[PDB]
């Protein structure tokens, strides 16, 4: 029960999830062919949350991968872990988005979109009580940004009562990835905070200073970022997928960390993040994993917690643990920093335990915070945005795939009412 | 023949009958394939082959905490009717527990309590157990307590709840949780057992010299409570003492009926040596304010009545001796109204210790039920808690999606507000 | 001494036949080939050998489900006269299995019933199984429903019928078949139990904890009714009961003679445990409304006469016991003019176990067979599934052109509204 | 008993027959000489059907095949499977039909008709007690429009109280494959509905959608595509030829799925279609089974459902199943598809269901729909017909072989009788 189809748009969308069913698909003891072959019925006990169970022993991934060119699909399918998916979900278009917000929501998204919610609505069916849909993507890109938030639209005029909740890689401080990206993000935004119930904002830049800081990477891939996502994924939901002590899962990570519902927008941090040498040298407990998380080098949105406040924090921690030493150290750190949490939210931090450690780990912490320290990430992208828009730059792309400027006054005017709402309850008493 | 049946709401609730149930089997001899290689039918029915079943409803919206009981060792001891789940749990959501989800399979619970009440030729009242905390433990039980008032109305329906700790929270909204489901099992629940969570993390870390308890760890201390509690029923004693007597002997008024549970000695193997244990001994530590099992200074606070509630080696002379000692100390201090506040309960059977358990084996024990004015600091600060979040209308849009009003909130944050200022009203003294 | 032979017809009930004559031969410990290594004269006329062969008609007029019966495990139990097959079926057409087909093997179906009829010296009545949706089981019976009581008249002719449920059909004419086959069993079967599909599948997906039921695994169900009714025939009771008697007891007038079977307990092997199974808790199984085998809800109506045939190990105290609470509920109310609602029935022997069988070994059981006014919610129904088709004369081209008058489904129709008006002229109460 | 004698008319009756036969004789284990060589005694329990037993244990189809040109009957003879016919039932002429209806029901035909007939009742006095005869042909031919619909003409008249169903290829909306099919068709249509019980219309374009969408077919040949037709007619009788658990038969098809007589004009249907690739990827289960069929990409009839209302409904299944998982998801699709079936017919889903599967499958499913629907196939016909008659194109090839014009008037006067018919009970009410 409970059970959860995951969605994929964009490159970006793909490579993280080729890099996320990897590591599910090793949690629950999954061959690359799609047999199970662990040792304890406890992956096989939730296993249907993730998979489908075909016929002759073999469970299939409930995965929904969309792209608008093939090029991605085809890295999907011939690397591995390529076998396992179904062949039916590579719903691909062959035009491309090329880099466009207008091009990934009106014209060539529209034309997929169709081809896609079908596919959704077969395995929404062969759920049997859905809990929601994950999608994953970026704000940067034009697939990801327009094919994505146009099945958040359709999605949640179907399945009003799921949660849907976004891995949206957000573009980066210091250098872009994209020139059109302050366009492809506001414009995504928009689309966000109407029809997602929380959404964790991912930027490359502070992975990139996490696997060169904290886990000592010196020439770190997309494969060793993209590991660090899909351990926050599986982190989210590994009290869904095993007994804990304390469980949760999706909709109470919805509840206890949106108090407002635009402000739905989380940083997430994981935690412990060791070396290769650097692992032996230290000790592995609950206080260890506390600090490591709290700190700003291990936000993985690039913003520094102490701008601002948190308004809620969840710490999702994996592998046998006492309670009362998380719950010493959960409200250790409330106390010496109790002017970066927020007054009007007295203990502000949700605890959730599970038995099940990852793989080749004795304890592991998922760290899933929202603060008003993303109001500085929206403050620059409202720049970036206000400063190329007000020279009507790059806005023929836009305009001639059927988009007006009306379009463009209304998502920055509305990041401006989510700025202004991050700074209402920063000053609030 | 005095049979009594208990309910188990949320995780929590599960999780503690994981550990009770664990002890009910030990005191009686019971495999967990309900075999045994006359006094157990307060909790045992039994079936036509020599295999005895618990008279016990576990309750889940999520078939997690329940599908470990159904794969765990007890596999074989539980009717699988018994074992209701949900699909989507409450999820910390008090609407969800009581209108969205929770209306779901309400009908199937009270469908499997009038099963097990119709076997029950004496059936005295419910065990209910749940936390504040969780929405399966807050809003189903809340919607349960409804529903047994209205079918049964005259049993003697106890709670068991886990209170929320001053500082130690897992959840957010947690304020919300708690003074929800306290407006609504106000006017039903006739005994309302608190238990904190920090206090047993003080209990675990000092008297039993435990570095690291686990939810394992603590539930083995609320299980010792309901045994102590439900001892005079499954046992002979020399006093006993039914569950329609701890109503009438602590509950002076309709509104307060929320005693704290008291468990005494809590000793480790190293340290169940060393020292006599008299019950002049364990008396003395009941009502020490580091031993109790809910976060609130007694000494802040008077006592209204007291139940302890001895077992095994109990001599009553030197229980009066021990008893009417404390009376003398000013430290404990009663209200002017009540000159006698004590009901005194022995049992010839002593508590028995599960193995792979925490606890050491000890002659005797007492279980202290003291209903108290210092819970009213607990309460000022849940509506302290309630009301900064509530003034910002924080979290008011996951409750109102569900099905309840913005009024609402209103109404339980006036009624407690009218709860708080009655303790105020029995606190003081009498004039003339 | 008290023969009783039994007709099936159509391929629902060869299908019932081939469970229940699997299910008389392990009660009797018959083997397949007719071979035991004095009770059961009732259905087993004896041969010169040390042969049992039973009383039985198999009737089809599309030769599949009979030649499965020729070539599977009972092909040396039953005698090949008495496995009569025609050519074409009657195909869902009623009047192919009245006029066209049923005419052609009709006057060798009465020569066969007429030869078991003479070798029977206390026959007591028929036990006719069909459906109402095929064309066999509803035209090829009303036509032999004609016949039997042409030759016979005075013997107590049974049925159990297969009725179309409300939302789940497996032919599209079955609103057409049923009602046609009702028109014409009405004046002649003395008391026909109605069956349904779907509150077996509800009993063998809940009760069973079975995810996938066969029609192996319902008709096992309805042998164990079968079985229960004829126990007292076949076995020596504590207080008997005969096939005249059920006639008497449960039909208040001649049109309503159509009661629903209901039978308890029905539990697996793990659910076979953890209960005790009183002739208390068999006896509220029965009236509780989720358990019956015709999709109707009895709290939508009154009962008119309710008739429990015990079986096993049954005290006759403890009856009374179970039996007087249920007259007290409210759920469970009477018309006003039957003060006495109860026919009571006990047979010693305990109902065994088909090996590959759902249901578990239990020590005693239940077969209600209650006459409701409920049953008239199914036919209000039923004439509405009706009424749709008609008014477009849908399908009747295949009915006129196979010998039969348009207008005779206004006779169908309006006989079916005057039996429609009878359950509300019976349901009102007395007036003074 | 009930034995069906086969009839083949046409160059695309003998295409689809022979494939047919095929199935047949593969699903009974008959080898290509004509012996039994299966494993179970079930295959030989109704193996009459079909066949005739002759002397030395072999079984010889019984099926009468007729052409008027030699040329399709030197691919059969000569083909696999093709030494098990008998030699005298190759009844052919030699002038052909040349892609005439009048050439095919007057002219050539009618000098062939007679050698027929004497074939048919040689075989149908051969049957113990006959239950009918399917043919198979098309509407688009000379042959298979005109010797066919020849046929049921004379043998309506021998046979009256026999059913006479045909599997009539109906031609296809985007491409035509004769320029005369709108005379084809029509003079063909105005035969079938007044002497036959039923007729399985089936579209060349719709099988070329299945075998390119659902079957994951680049190339497929008319051999490809046979083998769907021919999944669909063993799945008809599927249920005479062996034992089922509710077991239905060619009469049963006819009352349940004909409310009125002229609308016995179906549109088939079957599951499951898999690829190579994608079948282990896939659960067959009886709900996998059910919503593969109620859709619209997988009917052989070129007609979207959603246009329509379905009057009746039969669904013949195939495998050891389970009757409950039937009859939930038979009422599933009825539920939340209430506006898609037709109202005053309440329950209009047939069940049957077989015991034996088709060879290498665990489960099958054989949709019979009959729809409003497939108004728009006459729609389309009437106004391609209309549209070359108003000119009197071709009329010459026609008026030359014996006919008039009042010929046309009537049979196009017919099919608008037909359509306002299927209007008529789509508004019902
Ligand atoms: N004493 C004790 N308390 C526990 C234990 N496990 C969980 N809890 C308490 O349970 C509270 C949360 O309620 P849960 O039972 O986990 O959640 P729920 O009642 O199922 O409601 P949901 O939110 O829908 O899951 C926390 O505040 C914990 O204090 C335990 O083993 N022992
Ligand atoms: N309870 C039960 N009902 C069955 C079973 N098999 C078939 N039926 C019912 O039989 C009804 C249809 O009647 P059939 O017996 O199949 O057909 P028939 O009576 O032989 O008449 P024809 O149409 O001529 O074949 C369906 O509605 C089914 O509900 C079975 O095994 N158990
Ligand atoms: N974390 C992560 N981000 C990526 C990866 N590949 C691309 N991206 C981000 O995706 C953005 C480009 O979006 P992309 O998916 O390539 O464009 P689209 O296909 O049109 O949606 C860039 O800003 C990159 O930062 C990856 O492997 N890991
Ligand atoms: N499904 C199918 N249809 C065919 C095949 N061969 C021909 N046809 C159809 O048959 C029609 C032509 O009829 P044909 O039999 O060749 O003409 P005839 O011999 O004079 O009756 C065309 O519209 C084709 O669509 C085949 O192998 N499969
Ligand atoms: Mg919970
Ligand atoms: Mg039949």
């Amino acid at each position: 029960m409970r059970e959860i189809v995951h969605i994929q748009a964009g490159q970006c969308g793909n490579q993280i999830g080729a890099k996320f069913w990897e590591v599910i698909s090793d949690e629950h003891g999954i061959d690359p062919t799609g047999s199970y072959h662990g040792d304890s019925d406890l992956q096989l006990e939730r296993i249907n949350v993730y998979y489908n169970e075909a016929a002759g022993n073999k469970y299939v991934p409930r995965a929904i991968l969309v792209d608008l060119e093939p090029g991605t699909m085809d890295s999907v399918r011939s690397g591995p872990f390529g076998q396992i998916f179904r062949p039916d979900n590579f719903v691909f278009g062959q035009s491309g988005a090329g880099n466009n917000w207008a091009k990934g929501h009106y014209t060539e998204g529209a034309e997929l979109v169709d081809s896609v919610l079908d596919v959704v609505r077969k395995e929404s069916e062969s759920c049997d009580c859905l809990q929601g849909f994950q999608l994953t993507h970026s704000l940067g890109g034009g697939t990801g940004s327009g094919m994505g938030t146009l099945l958040i639209s359709k999605i949640r005029e179907e399945y009003p009562d799921r949660i849907m909740n976004t891995f949206s890689v957000v573009p980066s401080p210091k250098v872009s990835d994209t020139v059109v990206e302050p366009y492809n993000a506001t414009l995504s935004v928009h689309q966000l905070v109407e029809n997602t119930d929380e959404t964790y904002c991912i930027d490359n830049e502070a992975l990139y200073d996490i696997c060169f800081r904290t886990l000592k990477l010196t020439t770190p891939t997309y494969g060793d970022l993209n590991h660090l996502v899909s351990a926050t994924m599986s982190g989210v939901t590994t009290c869904l997928r095993f007994p804990g002590q304390l469980n949760a899962d999706l909709r109470k990570l919805a509840v206890n960390m949106v108090p407002f519902p635009r402000l739905h927008f989380f940083m997430p941090g994981f935690a412990p993040l060791t070396s290769r040498g650097s692992q032996q040298y230290r000790a592995l407990t609950v206080p260890e994993l506390t600090q490591q998380m709290f700190d700003a080098k291990n936000m993985m949105a690039a913003c520094d917690p102490r701008h601002g406040r948190y308004l809620t924090v969840a710490a999702v921690f994996r592998g046998r643990m006492s309670m009362k030493e998380v719950d010493e150290q959960m409200l250790n750190v409330q106390n010496k920093n109790s002017s970066y949490f927020v007054e009007w939210i007295p203990n502000n931090v949700k605890t959730a335990v599970c038995d099940i450690p990852p793989r080749g780990l004795k304890m592991s912490a998922t760290f899933i915070g929202n603060s008003t320290a993303i109001q500085e990430l929206f403050k620059r992208i409202s720049e970036q945005f206000t400063a190329m828009f007000r020279r009507k730059a790059f806005l023929h792309w836009y305009t001639g795939e059927g988009m007006d400027e009306m379009e463009f006054t209304e998502a920055e005017s509305n990041m401006n009412d989510l700025v202004s709402e991050y700074q209402q309850y920063q000053d609030a008493t | 023949m005095r049979e009594c049946i208990s309910i188990h709401v949320g995780q929590a609730g599960v999780q503690i009958g994981n550990a009770c149930w664990e002890l009910y089997c030990l005191e009686h001899g019971i495999q967990p394939d309900g075999q045994m290689p006359d006094s157990f039918n307060t909790f045992f029915s039994e079936t036509g082959a020599g295999k005895h079943v618990p008279r016990a409803v576990f309750v889940d919206l999520e078939p997690t905490v329940i599908d470990e009981v159904r794969t765990g060792t007890y596999r074989q001891l539980f009717h699988p009717e018994q074992l209701i789940t949900g699909k989507e749990d409450a999820a910390n959501n008090y609407a969800r527990g009581h209108y969205t989800i929770g209306k779901e399979i309400i009908d199937l619970v009270l469908d499997r309590i009038r099963k097990l009440a119709d076997q029950c030729t004496g059936l005295q009242g419910f065990l209910v157990f749940h936390s504040f905390g969780g929405g399966t433990g807050s809003g189903f039980t809340s919607l349960l307590m409804e529903r047994l008032s209205v079918d049964y109305g005259k049993k003697s329906k106890l709670e068991f709840s886990i209170y929320p700790a001053p500082q130690v929270s897992t959840a957010v909204v947690e304020p919300y949780n708690s003074i929800l489901t306290t407006h609504t099992t106000l006017e039903h629940s006739d005994c309302a057992f608190m238990v904190d969570n920090e206090a047993i993390y003080d209990i675990c870390r000092r008297n039993l010299d435990i570095e690291r308890p686990t939810y394992t760890n603590l539930n083995r201390l609320i299980s010792q409570i309901v045994s102590s509690i439900t001892a005079s029923l499954r046992f002979d004693g020399a006093l006993n003492v039914d569950l329609t007597e701890f109503q009438t002997n602590l509950v002076p008024y309709p509104r307060i009926h929320f005693p704290l549970a008291t468990y005494a000695p809590v000793i480790s193997a190293e340290k169940a040596y060393h020292e006599q244990l008299s019950v002049a001994e364990i008396t003395n530590a009941c009502f020490e304010p580091a031993n109790q099992m809910v976060k609130c200074d007694p000494r802040h606070g008077k006592y209204m009545a007291c139940c302890l509630l001895y077992r095994g080696d109990v001599v009553p002379k030197d229980v009066n001796a021990a008893i009417a000692t404390i009376k003398t100390k000013r430290s404990i201090q009663f209200v002017d109204w009540c000159p006698t506040g004590f009901k005194v309960g022995i049992n010839y059977q002593p508590p028995t210790v599960v193995p792979g358990g925490d606890l050491a084996k000890v002659q005797r024990a007492v279980c202290m039920l003291s209903n108290t004015t210092a819970i009213a600091e607990a309460w000022a600060r849940l509506d302290h808690k309630f009301d900064l979040m509530y003034a910002k209308r924080a979290f008011v849009h996951w409750y109102v999606g569900e099905g309840m009003e913005e009024g609402e909130f209103s109404e339980a944050r006036e009624d407690m507000a009218a709860l708080e200022k009655d303790y105020e009203e029995v606190g003081v003294d009498s004039v003339e």
